[PDB]
């Protein structure tokens, strides 16, 4: 996975705005569990699901390039 | 000619990485809506309908935006009073009550306190005295200023009785409402207001100078008094038409402040928590007591007493807190501590007290 | 009883979907920097009094405008009234250009202050002011005889983008010893501006339209001798400032202003570029049979285009004259009055050349295809 | 493959977090300057893809202190 292997292609502004949203919304973490910053394990779940949801719609993104 | 480095690595902050305990940020925190929203405009709204909603929520008849408390409270002092005219006010009162008094042309007569040490509460029957005793040394009272809480010992006030006194003697009130819209709910026709300003920035979860300046019908016509070369601009707004991020973060954070105010009994809880646990270690709560704001004014000897001997002296305190990762008091001084829990999650509030509780443990 | 759906889909624009041609926001675009400088200031602890060095801040801007000192305001619009209300007497007279914004006569009604006009050198299709007049206009006031607090001149208008010499008006205002008040809302971030040179007692700018900056955001630059004036301290407060309100200026506005002050500063030694932009779209949409209003050359991003063309379409098409707009909005083209073909006003500044090219294409295409 | 309910308990590496949304930031930049088709050329997307790439590693290193390897 390289990004040198880009090829031409079209952003999908939806895709990026929705990554942008999930990854407004994690950075409440940042302030809610300030300053220690340790997560449970229901915790960790609620965020990663965030992380990993805006890591999907990246690769859609990522898609449009020539990548899979 | 110009060093420019000083701008480059700005992009740097501790808002995420510590727990903030000034007051004068707790109630102006943004929420992931307003986040979103501010991704949104930071360059480029019903306003009108916001305006109107605005004015409902304080049960007010008229509403416009301002760039906070300051600028509103200038706005009643320059269309309503004359020049000259007398602005009587508590001595609780906020320096931009007296600054922009002193902007309008205007003297200030100040009401003394109901008692001092330890409570500072004002004497709110004091002002019809107050009043008269300018009255009949033949000066003109123009407006009457209230601050609902103030930032030094956040004391509520029964805002009700000035808004009776302020009725009789027929003179327009005004309602500092900086630590209260936003935090509390408040009905501007209950305690028979006049006038009432509300800090975006301070209490209703928005960012940058962001205000509201709600009114009654009966001095509509001076607030909004439009210009003669632009009859659809008004004169004191200089431009209706007020734009940019603060009023977009305002009402994006609208239905987020109309739902925490139903529950304030919260926060006064987390408040009051804090005061109990604190006290315990030496702490002593100044102010009415118990608590009806989440602004608390500690009185602390011992902090005093573990700078005296020896440590970084007054600064010890601070160092001592930023090591736990909590900010918001004023580095060097002691003698006092002035902080506020609002907003604040109840283990990070947790967190606080048992950091505190350490720091005076642990520096004897 | 309060709806609360209005402000919940909030999050809602065509900021990156769309070409936004208006100019009141063209040079208010922020930069990169200045965005993730809003990300560490999300929650809103930018107390300037826990903030970048705005004293710093202030001198460097002083520095930037060559001007004695500066402070900062909600915008062009505060600075106007603060210099109408510190320095003029109630009753006193503002001699303006013509082009003069609104806000500078809403400014001067609120400090209850009297209006001058100063008439045109041309009138269309140029719309030039006789800054020479601006003496006749000061005379004719004394003989009456009023007596003049300040003079204003906007450097450069928001309804024909025309450039002014303003250093004529500077020297008129110091051979009769009238504080000279420079409206740089349009100048100040565009160009370089030198306070001193053009021998003018005090600027306005706008961080939200000229300076990369969002939000109410501006600079009022002022000299020496009337800082006594405008810095006046409070009696019960000896630091905090009256026209001021207390010498703290919290918030977004002044953190994106100072985090977009670089790119600012380096954008104005490229103005020249932003010139080419805005002439290469006269000279190319004037093949169509728009007519550029104001001074020939542009020497402003701002364009008035008077446009026949589109009225003679809007008269033989369906949806009249919404037309354009509607025809802009299906190429991603915004910032052009809905439902006005008589004139449009524009400014591709900041944009990038490719999208000059689209803008100006794309309107080609518009007029070619309506007939 | 990967799921979020398999994540345990962790702490957020702050800095990687505010790199990534920096890297997001920056390619926000041609949301603006590519309106409105929003094409890229093989440089373009040489570029842009390397932002995007850069925050999933960065994503990647935050999901690491939770319990997911890669």
């Amino acid at each position: 996975i390289s990004y040198k292997d880009a090829k031409p292609g079209k952003i999908d502004v939806n895709e990026f705005k929705k990554a942008i949203y999930l990854l407004i919304e994690a950075d409440d973490f940042l302030y809610k569990k300030a300053p220690k910053h340790e997560l449970n394990e229901e915790e960790a779940k609620e965020f990663c699901k965030l992380i990993i949801k805006c890591q999907e719609h990246l690769n859609k993104i990522l898609a449009n390039f020539g990548f899979e | 000619d110009i060093n420019l480095d000083k701008y480059k690595n700005l992009t740097r902050s501790l808002t995420r990485e510590f727990i903030n305990l000034n007051p004068i940020q707790r109630g102006g925190i943004l929420p992931k809506e307003a986040k979103k929203a501010v991704y949104e405009y930071w360059d480029g709204p019903p306003i009108k309908d916001f305006l109107e909603d605005i004015a409902k929520f304080l049960n007010m008849d008229c509403a416009r935006p301002t760039h906070g408390a300051r600028e509103g409270k200038f706005i009643v002092m320059h269309a309503i009073c004359k020049e000259g005219d007398y602005v009587v006010l508590d001595k609780n009162a906020h320096y931009t009550s007296y600054v922009a008094a002193e902007r309008a042309k205007l003297n200030v007569a100040e009401v003394g306190y109901e008692e001092e040490y330890p409570t500072y509460k004002i004497n709110l029957e004091g002002y019809k005295e107050v009043i008269d005793n300018l009255e009949d040394k033949g000066k003109n009272v123009g407006l009457i200023l209230l601050t609902h809480v103030d930032g030094e010992y956040g004391n509520l006030n029964d805002a009700k009785k000035v808004g009776k006194i302020a009725k009789e003697k027929g003179i327009p009130f005004l309602l500092n409402c900086a630590y209260t819209v936003g935090r509390m709910p408040v009905n501007g026709k209950e305690v028979k207001a006049d006038f009432i300003v509300a800090s975006g920035h301070k209490s209703m979860a928005a960012s940058a100078p962001c205000g509201i300046l709600a009114f009654s019908e009966e001095f509509s016509d001076k607030i909004t008094k439009t210009s003669e070369k632009f009859p659809v601009k008004e004169i004191e707004m200089l431009g209706c038409t007020s734009r940019g991020l603060p009023i977009v973060t305002l009402m994006a954070s609208f239905p987020h402040v109309v739902e925490r105010v139903k529950k304030w009994d919260e926060e006064l809880k987390k408040t009051r928590y804090v005061v109990d646990e604190l006290e315990k270690i030496g702490f002593k709560q100044l102010g009415i007591k118990p608590k009806e704001h989440d602004l608390i004014k500690f009185e602390t000897p011992v902090l005093d007493e573990i700078a005296k001997k020896d440590k970084r002296r007054g600064f010890f305190f601070y160092d001592e807190l930023k090591k736990r990762g909590i900010g918001g008091i004023r580095a060097g001084v002691t003698k006092e501590i002035k902080m506020s829990v609002y907003g604040l999650e109840w283990e990070q509030v947790e967190y606080v007290v048992n950091a505190i509780k350490e720091i005076v443990e642990s520096c004897k």
